């Protein structure tokens, strides 16, 4: 029944008998052009010359501790080809009949109703079973770039690599992880097009793979609170604008309130541990008084920030306020009345 | 030499960050700021779109349920805050690969004639132009009150800018900041300098609960097929290709500038998708000015170097046309 | 006069994130690579050093794109802007592949050989602003410390080798194995850990340098699992160091 | 040129913010507001829809347990206020593509002349008319016996409205106040200004304890099933671009127009779900009078220069397939 299949394949206006004519005398020119491998090349990168890959044979050592491919899985080879202008043979090979298996089997073991059909249909069959049953298997030569090539330190000397992907490990893997529950994404970033410049039949059937998700824990994602935690508050109150500063000192009575205040409703609701809080430096306080024309604190005076390291405050030349020892204790046990 | 190396590549000289965006109050820009969040929305529109004339009178009164999202001010702060960071690499040590040695000594050699010859300053004004005029916001800097820039390099910190008083068509050379910021850039291109780093914040004054551009995702689902927009660790944000494309729309030497009078990205082709045709498909292009330099050695105008310098600090993979 | 060397909190973006069959956790010898190329920047300047074992200490992560209402993770990636070969003029380009993944982590180098001091740390610190990592782009770091004790180390959750378990598994293939093992234990991930061999040495017509010697490779794919700090068992139990045999490039922790 | 490019789209001219919702009394109307919330319930009906006879007889005395949302006022307050905004840009500097040069040069040069001889003057007042009655307050507007709109530019408060007096099928261009501030918005479409911000604050008495309208939530059949309304900012309110909708109502000049006599919204194919026949379903439609005007270049009745300028200010996507 593969005759109407033929003519819905073929899209044009000839008769039927010319359908099968054009459908014909392209499989036995492309048969040439079609290969055979396992790392086929152009998966990475589509725009690279040439079709390049290794077709990986041997097989053994179930044992080490690392997965790769041909050691696992690795139930059908690729069949590549160098364009899409001739991908007949794959499509060829690739349907199925009412028994329910390939038409690549069939010609593997010369089925016998297969073999008549083929007779009834034309009488080059056996060039064409003679062109696909031992079709030649390339080596990888020559690179270029679109592959992506690394450096290995070998020793003390070095080693170039010439990465390439296993898209039959990729195959497998997405049908494993089809019929599973393991986390993993679908990676649908390819277009049917591009899928069948590529040349290998089977990344043209599977276009979106399965894919693993390796992922660190989920309590280790950032968001909004991350983010938030690690930056800082600083105050409105300029005091290189306000009255009652005597080069950068509390030196009037009816200013302190302000402060207190300004350090009150800032604070609210931002307790931290310690781990979480900004850690105070020698530097900017020095920084501070070189900048504020002084080397040493004056006599009388302590160091004070208006928004407390403790509530989400920040250390730098905004939040620090020099002041003298009575109204530091003063603002000290007003914040331990507010906050503890 | 008789060609291009079969391998060769760049790296960009010019690595910006992920924008933030952050809302706040003019008159408090400089104390406190607010996060600013993407909502999910879903909108009921109507069937408009140019159908043919046999599905429209089927199909013209039909339903549109479709979903997007959007980021909007809040209705106490209105100003727009946008943060990010510039590195800056010399263009000598940023050839990662090149698998001929004559070829690689030939470039060294047109570099450093280049660096002694103008020294990096054009490009380098160029750059701090676009940085200055804000052409990084390419929605939100329509219909705005007041746009400030301010940029520090390690804790100087230089004096503001008035991006609303400055014209995308024309480059400023005459500004002392600019003059700095840009005699700083081209140190660190040449070679003078190891690394520099750059932070830019600009303050929008876009109105009172007005809304804000994010940059869009660009996503595939089969089921969903709505607006994505870019969340940068829970805040709405702009990617880092958008504001490079913006910051390297210095060309003004391409053919036919005086029939279109507009700057555009710096591209191998002088391809610009706003306007839909390349503005070098011939012997302007990059490749045949880096033919007409390297293999053949003949002095060429001083645009042209420029943009081709200028090609070079934007990085690529300037390669032989690879053969089976 | 050996010592530790520890890089707090490198925060890097856009790191490369597609392997094969793998999309997270880049390969260790992305990590590995950076490391060598450190080595290398600081041994073609003055001050000569060597590295030998890296340890990786993940603290936040954030893969490029956005989460389902299933829960699936959907990737994004950047608008392709012009690609060299046939079809380089036209405005539109192909898409492939990729993936990209923002992750802030510490790193832990056993450093060995002359000076090993506060001036090998400041040269690190200088030098390091001319590097990526994975692919991706340092911003910025936390600080620079020299380290000789456990106790030191902040939290994190490290990253270490667990292919026992892999081993240990029902399955003849080791897909099985690893598919088993991972139905088994949540806390275990698929990571790359270095290349096979798939050709014989030699050299190519067109290849990035063509000094050294050519060959082709596969991706080596294993497991691994995370460990906090403070319950981890010892220093020397925690690093990555290289491991060549006959075409077995690899990364272990011996 | 012969045909429209590949990419070509609009961007929208004017931008409304999202309103809230807040309750205040008429008495106290410039003293203080308070926030109006929204409250869940859960509802039980008796199965009134319309059933096959087959099963009807089994399941009609079933009850019916669903879920929903409603909004009304408190039992202090009795009047609504609804608070939004509007930016205005240049309609020439709305062109967010165009992968053509002759075709921009082309619009650019009707626009010219469409500001030449007009100046954007009757859409503005139109617009002006539609923001005065208060078209945008929906399902509020019914049983209102009050309503009152005031109109703030920068720091000058312009004068109130008087909203019921306004009908809603005629358009009023002799108030001082709607002219003075459609001269406004002439002067910012026509390019003579680069920005406008309006901001628009209504007051609705519908009495004591009574029910508010906001905005329905879209809801596909994926989460679950239930009314859900809109909340901006905790508080209830309606959705920007459903206030757009009833500004847009200024289509005066559809065919067919002396048989029903009213305005719909500015659609493509004048599509009005208020009657449901399609107003512009053939050579009247905007595709068909923006290729006779651009490319065949030729002179069109300043009706259709109206809808035409009236569909560029809305923005939309205009591309073309090859």
């Amino acid at each position: 029944m593969l005759r109407n299949k033929i003519l819905a394949a073929i899209s044009q206006k000839i008769p039927e008998e010319q359908k099968i004519n054009k459908y014909i005398e392209g499989l036995f020119q492309s048969i040439d052009k079609n290969h055979l491998a396992t790392h086929v090349a152009k998966f990475t990168e589509t725009n690279s010359p040439g079709n390049i890959g290794a077709y990986d044979i041997l097989s053994s050592d179930m044992n080490c501790g690392y997965l790769d491919t041909a050691n696992a899985g690795w139930k059908e080879p690729d069949i590549v080809t160098n364009d899409a202008k001739y991908k007949r043979p794959q499509g060829f090979v690739a349907m199925e009949m009412s028994d329910g298996r390939t038409v690549m089997e069939h010609l593997q073991e010369d089925s016998a109703e297969l073999r008549h059909e083929m007779e009834e249909l034309t009488d080059k069959y056996d060039e064409i079973r003679d062109g696909i049953l031992n079709m030649p298997s390339m080596q990888p030569y020559r690179t270029n770039q679109f592959i992506k090539q690394v450096f290995f330190p070998v020793g003390g000397s070095y080693h170039l690599l010439s990465i390439l992907p296993s898209t039959v490990l990729n195959y497998e893997v997405s049908d494993r992880l089809y019929r599973s529950k393991i986390p993993k994404i679908r990676l649908r970033l390819l277009s049917s097009n591009a899928a069948s410049t590529t040349g290998s039949r089977l990344v043209s059937k599977n276009k979106w793979p399965l894919v693993f998700q390796a992922l660190p824990p989920k309590f280790l994602e950032k968001n909004l609170a991350k983010a938030l935690d690690k930056e800082y508050l600083l105050p409105d109150i300029n005091i290189d604008e306000l009255e009652g500063v005597d080069n950068g000192c509390l030196i009037d009575e009816a200013l302190l309130p302000l402060i207190i205040d300004e350090g009150k409703r800032k604070g609210e609701g931002n307790y931290r541990p310690r781990h979480l809080r900004d850690e105070r430096k020698e530097e900017t306080v020095q920084a501070f008084l070189d900048k504020y024309g002084y080397c040493n604190i004056p006599v009388g005076y302590e160091v004070h920030h208006i928004v407390p390291l403790s509530q989400g405050g920040a250390d730098s030349i905004k939040n620090m306020i020099m002041l003298s020892i009575e109204h530091h204790e003063r603002v000290t046990e007003a914040h331990a009345s507010y906050f503890k | 030499l008789k060609s291009r190396p079969e391998n060769l590549s760049f790296a960009r000289c010019l690595n910006t960050t992920e924008a933030k965006f952050w809302q706040t109050d003019f008159l408090k820009r400089h104390t406190f700021k607010l996060p600013l969040l993407i909502t999910d929305k879903a909108v009921l529109a109507s069937k408009g779109h140019e159908m043919p004339p046999d599905k429209l009178e089927k199909e013209i009164m039909d339903p549109n349920p479709q979903k997007s999202q959007s980021c909007t001010l809040s209705t106490e702060c209105d100003t727009l805050r946008i943060d990010f960071g510039i590195k800056v690499l010399p263009v000598k040590e940023s050839m990662y690969s090149c698998s001929d040695y004559n070829y690689r000594t030939a470039i060294y050699q047109k570099i450093d004639e280049y660096i002694a010859e103008d020294g990096f300053l054009t490009l380098a004004k160029r750059y701090v132009n676009n940085i200055a005029n804000a052409r990084f916001l390419w929605r939100n800097r329509k219909g705005a009150e007041i746009i400030e820039t301010i940029v520090t390099i390690e804790d100087k910190e230089y004096p503001s800018f008035n991006s609303k008083s400055f014209n995308l068509d024309t480059f400023v050379e005459d500004n002392a900041t600019i003059n700095e910021i840009a005699q700083q850039i081209a140190d660190t291109f040449a070679g003078k300098r190891e690394y520099l780093n750059i932070y830019v914040t600009c303050f929008v004054k876009i109105g009172c609960a007005m809304e804000v551009y994010p940059s869009q995702e660009m996503t595939f689902d089969d089921d969903d097929k709505g607006k994505k927009l870019f969340k940068f660790e829970g805040s709405a944000g702009m990617h880092s290709q958008k504001i490079n494309n913006a910051l390297r729309t210095i060309d003004t030497w391409y053919p036919d500038y005086t029939t279109y009078e507009f700057p555009i990205p710096v591209e191998n082709y002088g391809a610009a998708r706003s306007i839909g045709i390349p503005f070098r498909p011939d012997t302007k292009s990059f490749y045949k000015l880096i033919d007409r330099m390297i293999l053949k050695n003949e002095d060429l105008p001083i645009e042209d170097k420029h943009y081709v310098m200028a090609i070079l600090i934007r990085g690529g993979m300037f390669s032989k046309k690879q053969e089976k | 006069m050996k010592g530790y060397i520890l890089l707090e909190k490198v925060n890097i973006e856009n790191a490369n994130a597609f392997n094969n069959i793998i999309v997270g956790i880049p390969a260790i010898t992305s990590f590995l690579g950076f490391a060598r190329a450190l080595e290398r920047k600081l041994n073609a300047k003055e001050i000569a050093i060597r590295i030998n074992g890296v340890g990786l200490e993940f603290h936040e992560y954030e893969l490029k794109g956005y989460k389902n209402k299933r829960g699936q993770y959907v990737t994004s990636c950047p608008l392709p802007g012009s690609i060299p070969g046939q079809n380089e003029k036209k405005l539109d380009a192909h898409i492939m592949n990729q993936a990209y993944i923002d992750l802030n982590m510490s790193f832990l180098l056993e450093v060995e050989g002359p000076h090993v001091d506060m001036s090998t740390c400041k040269s690190i610190k200088s030098t390091m602003e001319t590097l990526r990592i994975a692919g991706g782009i340092i911003r910025n770091y936390k600080k620079i410390r020299l380290i000789d004790t456990l106790a030191d180390i902040p939290y994190g959750y490290f990253l270490t080798l667990r292919q026992d378990n892999l081993n240990d598994a029902a399955g003849d293939d080791m897909l099985d194995k690893m598919i088993h093992a991972l139905q088994q234990e949540d806390t275990l991930v698929p990571i790359a850990v270095g290349f096979k061999a798939l050709s014989e040495v030699g050299h190519v017509e067109g290849q990035r340098d063509p000094e050294k010697d050519h060959c082709f490779v596969e991706s080596i794919f294993s497991l691994g699992g995370f460990e906090c700090s403070k319950i981890l068992e010892d220093i020397n139990s925690c690093l990555w160091r290289y491991k060549t045999e006959e075409g077995l490039y690899l990364c272990t922790i011996i």
